[PDB]
């Protein structure tokens, strides 16, 4: 009996000692799960963050364009202007081309001025109504406001988009009837 | 029948692999052309070994042996050798974003901005020196011809500028905002009470989703906004031919 | 590429006031909520208040509500502590720090500290220090080891620079940490072990000086 | 209430475990520091227990129900510093007192040297008798003043400096400060001492 | 003796029942971990044209910058020649009168942009004014800026519409 | 921190300046944009 009662100690002694082990995984798992988890909700944020960084250059590039032509244009004019003077230390119907250039461009810019007017008084004639409601009633609601709103430019992108799609496929029309 | 289960018990609570009963194979990736080595070793059943690449979930991964539950400790341990890294990396992808935005938003807005009015203020000293020189040196009498047409167009927009109606709308719409100005200042000081219900009520969840539709939205705007800016581009192209 | 520099800092008297500037360059200030955490002497930590402007949040330490105000302004991307009605226990390194990438949950840790500023409310004003000698006692043929040193009393603010024979001997030198004495100025002892043959042999001249009050002593220590 | 840490001591590459036990248990949020003299905190272990970048891997932080802990299973030359811990409650962050560790090393006794006052600072009106500590460790140390045989406390101040980098053994003065009048009344001053490597006592004292 | 080889045998199948479950969760988490590294990597290159762009522009703004040095000490350099000028011709206002007609709109343009300034905020302040931090004045703003948006390229498309019937011949 | 650059862009369009054409745009809303978007 001794070997035997012996052997069974050693033995279920392992098993035991394997158990802790088994336990050993089961301690470290909690933690290593929060980890984890942790994981793709940064990666998933991180993610979010370059969106607005790209965002916010991919706009930043239109900026210089914009920025780069004007000095462009205000290189030549400040330059058609000195090789006159130049000329003259040693074109005259040329500025001509440019000032009432200047006021072609100017002459739709108060008609932009006249647009926005009207849509202020437009828009004040509302304000009006709108304060003149608020002060007449003198959360839950509003909120319906938002989903409708949503649920209609959900629409009205894919109206537009009908159009854009038109318009691409009509060109491509023309594309093809070209070298067709 | 007994001193056969007990050694068939001793036998699978070991690393030995006689029936292990605790036989996992767990993929580790392996990028090309290293497939070709591994390669089990001592105690691997060809069987097992190739009923797991069997069943491969994608290539270039490679099975692994996990034997029992230090291996599975093992497989942890590298689990979390390899969290510290991800998130290591991933934080230097936020600190550069982070370079990035700082410069942007402030370095060169600003520069930007500046830039512009300077442009500006330099195109009014351009047009005046490219005025003064249509003066001084075309100040011999003869200036005339096109002449008319320009003092013509300016009269125009000068006639029409300088019109009482015109100047007037806006003195008077100036006024007429003051009036809404002090109303609604008024109404709104009356009504100046609910705060909680207006913070509460707003601060919400469907924000969020909100939010999100939205930043789709405009993804969708941008990439038809780009494409009807290609079919405009695409079509002045076949405009010449 | 991310730094935070602190300014503002320095001496003034009780009950008065300071600003202190928290400049930060490597990231929007913005986005993220800046922290204020001051250390006093010889002690330790202490959380004093953060800002979080996008969310338009203040948070204050028990022990400086309603006195302190932080600020940051965005446009200059720098945060600001100002601090009113200063005590002498307001007396303290002051550090600024951020959090982790943005929030992000629930993470709160200071991840990137600047190098802080001295902060010292006392009342006492500008002083220089009298420079006292501490003469050996033990005999020169004794043959052990032989003490000396030089007695820096009765000055501030601080610090102050104690050298020996211009930077020449520094082996066995022991400059002590100036302590605060009632009056509310500071004072220290700068001492210095060598051979007890020495005695007599080397000279020994202790090089004391005070920046602030533009103040410079050379004594030499003699048996 | 500022407080200073408890500073414990362990020969180096020991395996060393810090704890601090928050009196709310948090889900995460609570991060590790290191602090040298002289040089602003770093942080180390962030979210209770993901270690931070750009930290070595012997540091470990891990949790326990309500205390957390920070392990160093291998010290090294470069981690003896100050260790503080952050709770964070939404908000008002909470340091704890810290804990700093030093060096350890053999027994060695404090060298022991009285200083009585100069001539030229009794001219002024003043009498600063001093008592040096020179080299020691532990760090524990007592030291009591004694004039004409009368105990004296309160006006003796005490100044220690940094473990040394070398033989890594404190130095301690004691500043006995008292005016010519009280002084001038007295003749026997002694210094008394008391340290664990000594076998007794050793009083050094000098006669006006 | 039976009773102990149940306890066993039990133990063993009990056990073993777990460390499967243990076992699968590892791998359903080395999937995870894979599958997030992937977007880590792509968040390295994504992050990288972002940085390489941010320095593009950089650039862009420093040309942009010194072209508005050069093209200014000339323009400053052309007033000597002028003075110059004035000098020999020493030895005009219908102009004078269109660069001020030109200029005069820039402080009606200035000013009607104060107005549309001051409405908005009377408008925003009316509406909601205890939390002008809020996301829901956000939720308007950006929201506003898509109409503009959609209203942009609803008419631009309706142009280029138009312009394929003119090749419609 | 996507949707707040379309804030901050949406935010610095209505705001000046001086660029020979684009002065802001008023801000609409719910209740007239809905209609104004309808209108299209
Ligand atoms: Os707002």
């Amino acid at each position: 009996s001794e070997a035997l009662q012996q052997e069974i100690a050693k033995i279920d002694e392992e098993i035991q000692k394997c158990i802790r082990d088994k336990e050993a995984v089961d301690a470290f798992l909690p933690a290593h799960g929060e980890q984890l988890a942790a994981i793709p909700t940064d990666v998933n944020f991180v993610t979010r963050k370059s969106e607005g960084a790209h965002n916010a250059l991919s706009s930043d590039i239109l900026a210089i364009d914009q920025l780069r032509e004007l000095v462009k244009q205000d290189a030549d004019n400040a330059r058609l202007s000195f090789k006159a003077i130049d000329n003259l230390k040693l074109s005259n119907a040329d500025l001509i081309s440019y000032f009432s250039k200047t006021a072609d461009e100017m002459e739709e810019m108060m008609k932009k001025f006249e647009k926005t007017i009207t849509e202020i008084e437009a828009h004040l004639t509302g304000v009006e109504a709108h304060a003149m409601a608020m002060q007449n009633v003198a959360v839950d609601e509003r909120v319906y406001e938002l989903a409708a709103v949503l649920r209609e430019f959900e629409e009205s992108i894919l109206k537009v988009a009908g159009v854009v799609g038109g318009v691409k496929e009509g060109v491509t029309e023309l594309q093809l009837r070209d070298f067709m | 029948p007994i001193p056969e289960q007990i050694k068939l018990i001793v036998d699978k609570w070991n690393p030995n692999h006689p029936n292990c009963a605790f036989k996992t194979y767990l993929y580790n990736k392996v990028d090309e052309h290293t497939v070709p080595l591994y390669g089990p070793g001592p105690n691997e059943d060809p069987k097992e070994w190739e009923e797991a690449l069997q069943r491969k979930p994608a290539p270039n991964f490679i099975p692994v042996l996990c034997s029992g539950f230090p291996s599975i400790v093992a497989r942890l341990m590298l689990q979390r050798r390899v969290i510290t890294e991800f998130n290591n990396k991933l934080h230097q992808i936020n600190a550069s974003l982070d370079a990035i935005l700082s410069r942007h938003d402030l370095d060169h807005t600003v520069r930007a901005f500046n830039a512009r009015r300077r442009h500006a203020e330099l195109s009014r000293r351009c047009l005046h020196l490219a005025a003064r020189v249509q003066v001084l040196r075309n100040r011999g009498y003869a200036l005339s011809g096109d002449e008319d047409e320009l003092k013509q167009k300016l009269q125009q927009i000068d006639k029409t500028l300088n019109d009482p109606a015109q100047g007037s709308r806006l003195e008077e719409l100036w006024s007429r905002l003051i009036v809404l100005r002090g109303y609604a200042e008024d109404l709104k000081d009356q009504i100046n009470q609910a705060g909680i219900t207006e913070s509460d009520g707003l601060g919400e969840e469907i924000e969020a989703k909100a939010k999100k539709i939205l930043e789709d939205y405009d993804k969708q705007l941008q990439h038809l906004k780009k494409q009807v800016e290609e079919a405009k581009k695409d079509f002045e192209e076949w405009e010449k031919q | 590429e991310v730094q935070l520099v602190e300014s503002g800092g320095g001496l003034v008297q009780p009950g008065g006031s300071l600003r202190l500037s928290c400049a930060a360059s490597g990231f929007n200030v913005y986005s993220y909520s800046i922290h204020w955490v001051r250390q006093a002497p010889g002690k330790g930590l202490e959380w004093v208040a953060s800002i979080y402007s996008y969310y338009g949040s203040t948070y204050y330490a028990d022990s400086v509500k309603g006195r302190f105000t932080i600020s940051a302004d965005t446009s200059k991307n720098t945060a600001y502590l100002q601090m009113n009605s200063l005590r002498a226990e307001d007396t303290a390194v002051y550090y600024c720090a951020r959090l982790t990438w943005r929030s992000y949950r629930g993470v709160h840790a200071l991840d990137y500290w600047g190098q802080g500023t001295l902060v010292t409310v006392s009342s006492a004003s500008t002083k220089g220090p009298s420079v006292f000698p501490l003469a050996p006692s033990s005999k020169s043929t004794s043959g052990g080891t032989a003490a000396l040193g030089c007695l820096v009393k009765d000055y501030f603010p601080e610090p102050v620079t104690v050298s020996w024979n211009s930077g020449a001997l520094t082996s066995g030198v022991h400059t002590f940490p100036a302590v605060l004495q009632s009056s509310g100025l500071y004072s220290l002892s700068s001492v210095v072990t060598v051979p007890s043959s020495s005695l007599g042999t080397q000279t020994y001249i202790c090089n004391v000086n005070h920046k602030p009050s533009n103040t410079k002593v050379d004594k030499k220590v003699e048996p | 209430m500022t407080q200073s840490p408890s500073s414990l001591s362990a020969s180096v590459g020991d395996r060393v475990t810090i704890t601090c036990r928050a009196s709310q248990s948090v889900s995460s949020a609570v991060a590790w520091y290191q602090q040298k003299p002289g040089k602003a905190p770093k942080l180390l272990i962030y979210s209770a227990s993901s270690l931070y970048s750009g930290v070595p891997s012997r540091f470990s932080g891990s949790r326990s129900g309500t205390d957390f802990t920070l392990t160093i299973s291998s010290l090294q030359p470069e981690d003896f510093a100050t260790y503080y811990c952050q709770q964070s409650s939404s908000s008002l962050i909470t340091f704890g007192q810290g804990t700093k560790v030093e060096i350890k090393r053999t027994v060695a006794a404090p060298s022991v040297f009285i200083f009585p006052p100069s001539d030229s600072q009794l001219k002024s009106g003043t009498a600063s008798v001093v008592c040096l500590l020179n080299n020691f460790y532990p760090r524990e140390a007592k030291v009591q003043w004694k004039v004409d045989n009368a105990l004296q406390s309160g006006n003796s101040q005490e100044s220690v400096t940094e473990q040394d980098s070398k033989d890594s053994t404190y130095s301690l003065s004691s500043t006995l400060t008292l005016s010519k009048a009280d002084y001038e009344k007295h003749k026997v001053y002694a210094c008394e001492v008391t340290h664990q490597g000594l076998s007794s006592p050793v009083t050094k004292s000098f006669n006006r | 003796m039976d009773e102990i080889i149940t306890r066993w045998a039990t133990d063993l199948a009990k056990y073993q029942k777990e460390f499967k479950e243990q076992a699968a969760k590892v791998m359903e988490w080395d999937r995870l971990l894979v599958e997030n590294g992937e977007k880590i990597q792509k968040l390295y290159t994504s992050t990288y044209e972002a940085e390489r762009a941010s320095n593009e522009i950089e650039r862009q703004l420093s040309n942009v910058e010194s072209q508005q040095e050069e093209l200014t000490a000339w323009l400053d350099r052309y007033e000597r020649e002028l003075d110059e000028l004035y000098a020999k011709q020493m030895g005009e206002r219908t102009y004078k009168l269109a660069e001020k007609l030109t200029d005069q709109l820039d402080e009606m343009g200035k000013d009607l942009a104060k107005m549309i300034k001051e409405i908005n905020d009377m408008s925003n302040t009316l509406s909601k004014g205890s939390k002008p931090d809020d996301p829901l004045t956000q939720i308007v703003r950006v929201l506003n800026g898509h109409l503009a948006q959609l209203q942009w390229i609803d008419t631009n498309a309706a142009a280029l519409q138009a312009k394929v019937a003119a090749a419609q011949k | 921190a996507l949707f707040d650059s379309l804030l901050a862009r949406n935010k610095k369009q209505a705001e000046g300046e001086t660029a020979l054409g684009e002065l802001p745009s008023l801000q609409l809303g719910l209740a007239d944009l809905r209609q104004r978007l309808r209108k299209l």
